[PDB]
This record gives C-alpha cells, structure tokens and sequence, in this order.
C-alpha cells in the first residue's frame, strides 16, 4: 500500500518527517520497502484555463485558446481537451521530468503552439498519457506556477500484513500512530441532509454474500474535475482521478479501507438488487471488458418491471454502464460488507485483483458502512454540490464485537515485562478498546474495525508493540527438561557423524534438488516415481526422486562439461520418496584413480570404491560385504548388493554401460544405501596376550566361485580360535585345472588363556580341509610356512 | 566380468583413542549446559597447583598429593596473561590450577570445563594410574549455589545413564572448596554407585588469591561479589565403566588390538 | 493457517499426488490429508509436541520447498532452522535472549539484535528479527518468531 | 539441598574462548577420518633415548622419577610412536600401521605436537602385487590432510 506522507499527515498532524514515520511504522509492525519523492514540477509549468477549443480543419487536433495570465494558444490532440477546464501548461523553456526535449514554442498544423498542455505522464504525476490533466477551471489564478498548489510528495511503500485489514485505510494507520501518542484528527462529515424518500428500492436477495449493505442517495450533482488537493492525493496513492464523484469514492476507500461505488440512477431503474448472477448472465465492466458471469458471483443488479440486469461485480469491479459521467445528476452510493470467501472466489474466477476485492478479501469493518456513507456523502455535498437524503437503505444487522478477558499481569508474564497496569489500559483505550472492570481480569471489547483482536494474547501483542518490542528485556530460561526429551537427538547425531566421517575419508559432499525428471526413470532404468507434483517448476522437475545416484551422475556430467575434472569421489545424503520417505547415502567414483601423479600404476574403479567403503564401515565399526546381485542400472558384470551387519541395505557396482553411453560418460562406479545404518553395540573383547599361531594355505576353486563363498567356508570350519583370515593372492593358470583359480590365505589362531598346542592348530586346519574338499574345493597348499 | 565379493584396495581406517572419545562425550554433555572447554598446561608452577588453591607446604593437605617435581633451566612457563611465572616447577597433580588461571584471565559470570592430563607419583593397579585424565568444571557468578552444583551433576548422570539414573553427594575435604563434597552417580545397567569425583563451592581464599594475583598484574578485582562451584572427575574411571574396559593400564599401552576396538564408538 | 484465506495465499505450495505413499505421524500412525512439500520447518513444531511433554528445547534444521522465482537471494528449495522452547513461565524475553545469544555467537560482542512486529497465524505476539553484522555494517533479516499461538497448543492436545 | 540450574548471559570476554580447543579436536577427528589410528603415550622419556634417537637432551627432568627410563619429559612424539610400533610388532604381527598422536612436548616451552607413523607393505589390492607405500604414501595422506584443512602444504629437503 502506498502511503503519501502529507495525506497521512492530515490525520496525524504532528508527524516529524517521512523518515521518522517509517521508523514509527516499523515498530508498529509495518515494514516500508521504499520511500519516494514524487511530484517535481518545474517553474515553467503553470495553471491555465481553457477559454476555447477549436478544431483544426482536416485534422484530429484542436487549437486551444488558453488564459494563462496572458492569452496563449496551444495545439492538442487529446480527446478530453475542451473549454471550461483547467490544465497544466508547460510554457516554452520548461524541462519536463521525462522527455529531456526542453518544451518549446512550435508550429503545428498551421498554429503556433506556445508550449503544450500536459497529460499525467508528461507532468510526471501518473502513468496515464492518453489525455490531459483536468483541473477545476478556477482552481487557481491563471498563470500561477502549478508547484504552488502541487508541492512534491514523499510516498512510503508499506507492507500491510493480512491481519491488519484496517491498515488498508490511511485512517486505520493513523489510529495506530495515535496509540503511540500522536494527536489524531478524524475528518468531520459535515452534512446538510434533507428528509425525502429515496427514488429507488433495495432488495438483498443473498445476505450470505452481503451481510451488511447500505445505499446512500445524492442528487442535484454537478460532476466536474476534483480539486487539486484531491487529485494530488489520489495520484500519490497510485490512482488516477476521473471526476468529482468517482474520485470521492476512491479517496474514502483509501482513507478508511471501505470500498464504495456510485451508480448513476439512470440505470438503476426501480431499485438495487444484491444477488447471484444467472448462468451466462453478461456484464461489461468498467475496464471495458465484456464478461460472462458464474452463478456463484454476487452482483449488484438493477431491475425494471420483470427484467433484472447486472450493474456490477459485487465487491470487485463496477459495471461499465453505471459509471458516473458529467451528465450524471443523481446516484445510489453502495457501501457494504461482502462475504470474503465469495469475493475471493469471484476475483480468482475472472482473474481480477482490484483495490476493492483486495480489501473485501482481507476483511472490512462490519460496522463501518454507515460512518463511511456520511464521509462520502459529506464530500459529495462539498465537491459536487450534492443534495443528500437523510435516510439510507440498509440491510443486515451486524452484531458488535464481544468482550475479551484481559489480565495486565498475564501480559507482563507472557512478555517477561513489568509494565504498570495503568499504561496497559491507557494503550488499549487509545486503540479504541472499551475497558471494563476493576481487575485483575478486565473486560476488553475491541473496536469493530480490528478483526485481528479476539484473544487475550492478541491484546498483549497490542501492549507490546505500542510499548515497543525493544522495551522487552533479555532473559534466558532454566529448567530440567521432561524425561521423554532425553536422548532425542541421537538419530540426528548419528547421520551427522556419518557425513563427517565420509568427508574425512575423502568424499566430497553434494546437495541436489529433491526433484526428478520423470523421463529419467527410463534413462536410468528405475521404477517410475510414486509422487508427482500437481504444480511442477518444470516438466524436468515434475516428480520426487526415488534414488540419489541419478542425480550424482548428472552432476558428474555437468561438472565434466564446465571444468574437466580428471576424477571425482562424491557422496550425498538426502531424502528419497517411494512407498515411504527414507534417507539415503550415495557415492560416486570416477576417473584415473589413486597413485603417484608422475608414475603410471594406479588403483581405481570398482575395487577402489569398495576400498573406501570397507574403510568407511571399519571406521564405523560395522560388518560389511558385497554379494553379486543383478541391478537394472548397473553393469551385469560389475554389480552387487551391500550387506552391513548381514542385512541388505543397498548396492555397489559400475554404472551400466548403455546408460553411460546414452549420457556420453566414461565408466562410472557408484553405490547407494539406506539409512540409518545398522547398530552394533561396543562389546569390548580383552585381546589375548599369548603368541598367535600362523598357518598359510591355498584353495583351488572353479573360476565362477565367488571369493565370499570360499572365505565363509574357511572361516566356519576354521574353528573358534581363528584370529585372522586374510587373502593375499589370487591366481589362475598353470599348473591349475583349466577354469580354476587358487586363493592364498593367511590364517591366525590364538587362545585367550594360553598358547595353542600344534594339536589344536593342525586339527583345525584339518576340519577346514574336510568341509573344504567336502564342498568341492582342492587344498593346493597346506601347513605352508 | 568381476568377482565383486573380492577384497577392495586396502585403504587405511583410523580411529580415536577411548580417552578422546570419553572426553568428547563429557564435553558435549557440559556444552549443552553452557560450559566452554579450555585447556591448561601440564607442567605447572607450585603456585597454581597448590598455593593459589589454598594448599600450603608442610601441612597434612600437601601430604595427600603425590607430586612429581621437575628440574632444569631455560624452561619458560607462561602465566594466564603470557607473563613469566616463577616457582618450583612440577607436573600438575590435577586440573584444578586451570581454575585459577582462567579466573585471573577472565571476568564472571562464566562456565568452563577443562579436560586434561594429570600426574601423580603412586602405584599403578587396575584402577590407578600415575598418568591419567580429569575434567574440571567451574561456574562462577552472582547467586551461584550448591543447588546449581547438584543440578549440574544430576544432568551429567541423566545424560550419561538415562532417566533412571541418580546422583549422590557426601561431604569430603578440599582446601579449595567449602562446602566440600565427593559424588557418585547411579549406574542403572550395572546396579551400583560410581564415585566420579570431588566438588564444592569455590573457597573464599581461592577467590582472594585470584584477585590478589590480578592486582599484581594490574587488573581490577573481579571476584569480590560472586560465588561459584567447581568439580573434578576421572575420565578413565568413567570410560572404563562406560566402554567396559577392565584395566586402567590399557589406556597408555599403545596396543593397536586394544585401540582398534573403539573405531566404531563414534 | 486454514484454507481459502489471505494467510494461505502468503505461501507458495507444491502439491503432490500418487497413491501407495505412506506418511507416518508423530507416533508412527498413518496420517491422512493432502500431501505436499513442507513450505517451512514449522510443522515439526506440532509433530514434536504431540510426541513429547514439556518442558523442552528443540531446534530443527530442514529442507523446505516453495513454488517461487529463483533470484540471487531466493530459491524454490532452501533450508530453515526452527527453534521451539515450551514450558511454564516461558516469555518473549527468553525468545529475545535466545536470538541475542545467536547474534553474539555468530558475530562477536559488538553484535546486536532487533525485533519488529510481524504476522504469523502460529504466534501471538509475532515478530521478525535481524542481527547486527559489525564487520559488514548492516542489519540482516534472519527470520520470524513469537510466542506459540494458543490455537497451536490446542491443536496439539486435540490431536 | 535442592537441584537447580543457573541462568545468565556470560561476561563478554568469555566469548569464543573455546576456539583453540575446538580446533585441535577437529584435527584429531579429521585424522581419524583420513585413516590414522590415534595413540596415547606417557609424557615421560628415557634420558638414554636422546642418544638412540639422536635428539637434543631433555630440558626437564624429574627429581622423583617413577623409574630411570622415565626420568625425563619427552621432547618429541615420534620416539614414543616408534617404540609402540616395535612393541606392537612383538606382541601381534601387524603387517602395517598408520598411527598419529597429539600431545604435549617440553623444551624451552611446553608445546603441542602432532606426529604420525606409516609402516608396512602399503596400500593396494590384497590379492594383487602392486602397492603404494613408504614416503610418498605418507606424504599422500598429509597432502590430503592439509587439503581437507584448506592449507598450503609443501616439503623441502
Ligand atoms: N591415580 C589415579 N588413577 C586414575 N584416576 C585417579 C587417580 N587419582 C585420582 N583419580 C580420579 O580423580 C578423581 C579426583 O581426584 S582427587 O585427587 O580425588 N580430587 C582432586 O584432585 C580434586 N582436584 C577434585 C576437586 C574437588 C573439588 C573441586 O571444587 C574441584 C576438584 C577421582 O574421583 C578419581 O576417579
Ligand atoms: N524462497 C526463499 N529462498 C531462500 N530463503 C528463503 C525463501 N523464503 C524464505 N526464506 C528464508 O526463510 C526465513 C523464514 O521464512 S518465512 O516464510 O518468512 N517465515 C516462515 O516460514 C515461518 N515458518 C517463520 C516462523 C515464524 C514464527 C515462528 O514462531 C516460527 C517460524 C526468512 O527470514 C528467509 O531468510
Ligand atoms: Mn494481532
């Protein structure tokens, strides 16, 4: 909302300056996004009266004879140029705010144009450039510099949160400032009404839509341009003056957050009917747009005999037909309170957002209607010389707000302050609240204009912001937390150590959007996403990722195209969605691998990644093994499942070639597991202090047999005194059985209480050879030194 | 094709010493109560380790500690403010001196916790070492009371052994506090009290020694109108019952087979 | 924050679709309702309270989502840190104290905080706050806060 | 005596007082993360090792040593790590080892050191033959360490 300093200053006369004002509103809960100085008007621009307007034969232009002190002539093509109005004359030699082409006297279509009459846009007061500014013909003595009656203005751009609809009215803002201590000046609606009947009737057919509806009657109207003070005010607020009547309705709207519309009686017929539209019912709005109504739209209709016609979109925009023009003599003033939901729906339905819908949506003072009628009628009488009826047509009877219990003691308790009771009550009264009782728990009933005051807490917020949030002291709480809050942070701590360990091991963390490209379910050979967005940022982000590796692969590609990393070891922990939301950990290895930068030999690929993983789980103190299992997105040759503490938690392997090729990538290795990882409680094992037994042996095995299967058989039969079992060599060829391979095993035995007798050793090495060959494997070497 | 079950490249996997692990958990626990961790020097002056803490020479109090005295010139021992402090050099018999060092260098209110290596010339058994670790705690400020000291230890216990845990304080003597106390925490899983350490309300003379030293250094007094509590507990003792270690002598044994068993423990 | 009211219109929500998706509640129960990506970490404020009992102090970091244009200071996918302290005698002075500590810890002793009133259906009083960044010579608007709303506590116990 | 918890805003000069401590602690963790195994060794030194390890003799000695092999305060950390290597080798037969230790050393002034040790065959495929080890392996880990710490690092002869 735009806040013209001097306009607000009309209600709050003591305002120190726009800067202090901004300060004051921040404390009240209103942030100003920006502050502008707006009506710089050069000296060369003076007020002029149009004595006569002559059309230039054969052109669409007019020669205007102006009285601007001396008589001057000017040429204009503006459709509204006509005699009987005041204008903004830019004498030759003037510098207009935005045309840089110093205004000069020039010859146009046969006549010497001594300067030019201005439009809102040319003067720099508004964006409208389709016509001239229209001032009252007698606004000023001809020739007087417009500056003198149109001083510059400072406008604040204020954020007005949804909870303060009363702040969508400058008077509402002023009342808040009043609470701070500033004197408040409310406009007096001086009215000279007449007791006569209203030449029309009111029928509220849908009360649900119009809970409170009133109609004022003003006649003998002399429609004309508004006074300079009012045009300057509206322009400063971002609106464009139209004329007397319309301008007043907009002025008051901005003043007290009360949209109101004037309907030319010529079109009302027998009366105003507030009702829903009939399906298809048409209505051409003021914006000049022909629209089709929905049976849900609430409308301000008129009727004549048996015909009923729409005059405007209730609470949103007035009908194009009923606008007040210069030949208008009498109007029906609509001042009501509409059902916020209905307005909301309708505004959405036709893609409209007006100063009116905006306010009716946020809410309007359920009892401000009649007071607003007086203000608008009062002004119509003063500016359009309107004669006003004493009565109003009124429908609906809103109940006043209820009392709210308020304990000054609870206010100080909830805030941690110690404001004296008296100050609290004095403040609530300044905001218009009625305060009853002697305490300690008072009866506070808020002003109907504050829709946001219903609970005692609301009331304490009032005391705090008026007192000022900076007056609230600083403190730290002390308490023993309730029992079930203990150890609640283990999960979080667990995942965090994981990341750190990973970053410590050598992995580089990466964050990737949770979104997924529905097409990648195909490219990466994954089941399609279970969750999709009804409103995606784009189709490439229309789903929620089911895996983490696809994303990491794409960042690899992207990184490769931007910079040319020779390698990469990445990891990412994040949420994945499928059946249930779960946390994953994925990693990626790519490039030449590890070794001497200058040398040639290198460790890399599959066994490098598995190398880091083994280190990871050792550092985490967890059992870890990889068994061969087929995975659609993995290379059939290099693909396995990951077992942590004997349970399947994910996979490890190389990216399927076909996929790498479709993405133009060299080979890539990766893995993805589900978190949280298995838990294994520390079971300290006092290590034996006696010498261990060493024995080597090889196992000839058919090439297809997986190392893990052998390893397992050896360990099983190895006995209960097996300390260590390591693989130090793998070979296949001569003198081995074609299609066979041997596995060099380093074994160790140890007894906790004493040294082991060779009986015990060899005996076990045997039990091993037994189940070993009993399985189908040969024992190449035995008892090897 | 590849045998994916095969052993991967033998990258090394590290780990942290159990004392480090236990120290970290203790520091984490007290950090949640607003304590900040700071360390002091192992080689300390007799002034900080004893005199400042109200333990004068040739009196029963001194005879309670088994001190390692040092010798050698050219050794520079800096004070709380980098000054050159004098006096007979020794290995600190406890972390308590850091209680005086911190106070001369800072102003209340505050909450510190100071882990540290301490030394005592005594026989080493399964629960006694000549070289072990302690964790001092010190909270100084206006209105600090013994109830706060009890509250602190209560939190330690809850955090260390769960909601069914509890603390027990009994009077004991320390020239540096008054009231003085020794405390134990109830270990629910093991069904028995563990004597963790000593504590109490910082002694009036300690605060006096601090400001007196501050004056020599040209600082204004800072502990005239404040009170405070402090405690000192055995890290190894807590680690043992916490990680199930049977002999305190393992800690400094350097045996990889022993150490590697805590690779998992955080 | 009920539907079809100005409050809802303040958030830019990403709505989701798909069946077979199981969303568990604070106590592992199966919760129903229209699925969406959280527009803030605040819901964890209700989840925690139904699952625990006061007094307590939690902090909850988290990935949040909002359907809006991404510039140099705005993302559709970013992170928030909620803070919640509930208990007998908790006051706004404690809230101010907390943020004061954040500032000191984040920018040193010459740092300071500033609270101004703002609106949030879930607090009352409501506030927005900034911390003074001494090295950069300017206020930083960090977040929103306030005293948990009476209706939030009611929704919690009702659930 | 009842239980209670204190509440106060700490005095200004107490802020950031725990950075030093936090720094050293991250170091240890990073090291343990990189692959190093932490070791704690007595602060005592064998006066004879000043010779065996070719180091300047200890500046601080004990007037009441636990034993003559512990009559001085260590001036370095590696001697100790070397001895634990030997000891470990005689008790168990580790094929390799990557150790580190952070601790106080005494000489002119008390200071904190970080020492590490690499020993054995090195890194590579357990079953294969090629291996990375020795000098350039250790320097490998160190370079990784300082990169992870965001610090410039070079070794001149
Ligand atoms: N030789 C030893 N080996 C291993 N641990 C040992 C030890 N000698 C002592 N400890 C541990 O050290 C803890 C405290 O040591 S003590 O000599 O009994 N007490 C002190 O040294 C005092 N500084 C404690 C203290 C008391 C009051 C305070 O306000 C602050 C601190 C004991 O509870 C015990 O668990
Ligand atoms: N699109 C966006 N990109 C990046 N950061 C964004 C963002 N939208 C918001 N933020 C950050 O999010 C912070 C808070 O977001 S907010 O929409 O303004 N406020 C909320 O969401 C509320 N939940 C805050 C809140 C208020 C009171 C409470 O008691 C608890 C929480 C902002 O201060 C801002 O720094
Ligand atoms: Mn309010």
């Amino acid at each position: 909302m735009r806040v013209p300093f001097s306009w607000l200053k009309a209600y709050v006369p003591e305002l120190e300056s726009p800067e202090v004002l901004e300060e004051r509103l921040a404390g009240l809960g209103f942030e100003t996004d920006r502050i502008e100085r707006v009506f710089p008007i050069p000296r060369g621009v003076v007020f002029a009266r149009v004595l006569e307007a002559h059309p230039i034969p054969g052109t669409r232009l007019k020669r205007l004879v102006l009285d601007a002190g001396r008589t001057v002539e000017v040429v204009s093509g503006a459709e509204n140029a006509r005699k009987g109005i005041g204008v903004a004359l830019a004498l030759p030699g003037t510098e207009l705010p935005g045309l840089g082409q110093k205004v000069g006297e020039r010859v146009i279509q046969g006549v010497r144009s001594f300067g030019m009459a201005l439009s809102p846009r040319e003067l720099g007061v508004g964006e409208y450039g389709g016509g001239l500014l229209e001032f009252p013909e007698d606004a000023l003595p001809p020739g007087t510099p417009l500056s003198e009656a149109w001083p510059e203005e400072v406008v604040l751009d204020l954020e007005v949160t949804p909870n303060r609809p009363d702040a969508l009215g400058l008077l509402g803002l002023a009342r808040d400032l009043h609470a701070l201590g500033y004197a408040l000046v409310e406009p007096e609606a001086a009215l000279k009404a007449e007791a006569l009947p209203l030449p029309f009737a009111l029928k509220v057919e849908d009360p649900e839509g119009a809970p409170h509806f009133t109609l004022g009657y003003a006649f003998g109207l002399r429609v004309a341009p508004s006074p300079l003070w009012m045009q300057r005010a509206l322009f400063a607020a971002g609106m464009r003056p139209i004329n007397n009547v319309v301008d007043v309705t907009n002025y008051v709207m901005l003043e007290r957050a009360q949209p109101m519309h004037a309907f030319d009686l010529r079109f009302v017929g027998e009366g105003i009917a507030v009702r829903r539209a009939r399906e298809g019912e048409r209505l051409k709005t003021l914006d000049g747009v022909e629209r089709t109504l929905h049976p849900e739209d609430l409308v301000i209709a008129g009727w004549r005999g048996e015909e009923s016609f729409p005059l405007g979109l209730a609470g949103v925009m007035g009908g194009a037909e009923s606008e007040v023009r210069e030949d208008t003599e009498a109007i029906a003033l609509e001042v009501a309170c509409f059902d916020p939901v209905s307005i909301r729906k309708t505004a959405r339905r036709h893609g409209l957002r007006t100063e009116a819908s905006h306010r009716f949506e946020r809410g309007v003072d359920p009892l401000g209607q009649v007071p607003a009628q007086r203000r608008a009628l009062s002004l119509l009488q003063a500016l359009a010389g309107a004669r006003v009826a004493e009565a109003l047509l009124e429908a609906g009877s809103p109940k006043p707000p209820e009392a709210i219990p308020f304990r000054p003691e609870y206010a100080n308790r909830l805030l941690g302050t110690s404001y004296p009771e008296a100050e609290q009550i004095a403040i609530l009264k300044r905001l218009g609240c009625r305060v009853e009782g002697e305490g300690p728990t008072y009866r506070v009933t808020p002003p109907s204009h504050r829709l946001d005051l219903r609970l005692e807490e609301d009331l304490v917020e009032e005391v705090a912001r008026i007192q000022g949030y900076e007056t609230i002291p600083l403190a730290l709480p002390a308490f023993f937390p309730a029992p079930d809050n203990r150890g609640v942070e283990a999960p979080y701590r667990k995942e965090q150590r994981l990341r750190e360990v990973l970053s410590g091991l050598g992995f580089q963390e990466v964050y990737t959007y949770s979104f997924m490209d529905p097409e990648d379910a195909r490219r990466f050979r994954l089941d399609p996403p279970r969750l999709l967005l009804l409103n995606p940022l784009a189709p490439e982000k229309a789903a929620l990722r089911t895996h983490l590796f696809p994303g990491l692969v794409r960042v690899l590609k992207e990184n490769l195209d931007l910079d040319r990393p020779e390698r990469a070891l990445l990891f990412e922990v994040g949420r994945v969605f499928r059946e249930r939301e779960e946390t994953h950990l994925a990693g990626l290895l790519f490039g030449e691998g590890v070794g001497l930068p200058w040398a040639k030999e290198r460790l890399s690929g599959y066994f490098l990644l598995k190398g880091y993983l083994e280190a990871l789980f050792a550092r985490l103190g967890l059992a870890f093994r990889v068994e061969a299992q087929a995975f659609p997105f993995l290379h059939p040759g290099v693909s396995g499942r990951v077992l942590v503490e004997g349970e399947e938690v994910g996979f490890l392997g190389a990216l399927h070639p076909e996929i790498a090729q479709e993405l133009e990538l060299p080979p890539v290795h990766l893995f993805e597991l589900r978190l949280p990882l298995p838990d294994k409680p520390l079971a300290f094992q006092d290590p034996s202090r006696h010498p261990a037994a060493f024995r080597d042996l090889a196992v000839v095995v058919p090439a297809p047999t997986p190392y893990g299967e052998v390893e397992a058989l050896v360990r099983e039969a190895a006995g209960p005194y097996l300390e260590s079992l390591a693989l130090f060599d793998l070979y296949q060829g001569p003198p081995l059985p074609e299609g066979h391979k041997s596995l060099a095993f380093h074994l160790r035995f140890r007894h906790p209480k004493r040294t082991l007798r060779d009986e015990e050793v060899e005996e076990a090495v045997s039990r091993v050879a037994e189940a070993l060959r009993a399985r189908g494997f040969g024992l190449r070497g035995l008892d090897t030194p | 094709r590849v045998d994916v079950s095969l052993p991967g490249a033998s990258l090394f996997s590290g780990g942290l010493h159990p004392i480090t692990l236990m120290e970290r958990e203790l520091v984490e626990i007290f950090r949640a109560l607003g304590y900040q961790a700071v360390e002091g020097p192992e080689v300390e002056s007799e002034f900080f380790n004893f005199d400042a803490l109200n333990i004068p020479e040739h009196h029963p109090a001194r005879d309670m500690w088994d001190t390692f005295w040092l010798t050698g010139e050219g050794f520079r021992l800096e004070g709380p403010l980098g000054e050159e402090v004098e006096g007979r050099l020794l290995l600190r018999t406890h972390t308590s001196p850091m209680q005086v060092r911190y106070m001369v260098a800072h102003t209340p209110p505050f909450r510190i916790v100071v882990p540290g290596r301490v030394f005592r010339f005594e026989q080493t058994d399964a629960t006694h070492e000549a070289v072990f670790h302690q964790l001092e705690g010190l909270v100084v400020g206006e209105g600090i009371a013994m109830a706060h000291l009890k509250g602190a230890i209560y939190e330690l216990a809850q955090a260390l052994f769960g909601p069914d845990s509890k603390v027990r304080f009994q009077p004991v003597y320390f020239p540096f506090v008054e009231p003085g106390a020794q405390f134990a925490v109830w270990w629910p899983e093991g069904g028995k009290w563990l004597e963790l350490g000593g504590a109490g309300m910082v002694h009036p003379k300690v605060f006096q020694a601090v400001d007196a030293y501050r004056e020599r250094l040209g600082l204004p007094p800072a502990y005239r109108g404040v009170t405070g509590f402090a405690f000192g507990l055995g890290v190894e003792r807590l680690a043992m019952l916490r990680y199930g270690i049977p002999d305190i002598r393992y800690f400094f044994g350097g045996r990889l087979k022993f150490l590697e068993q805590f690779k998992g423990v955080l």
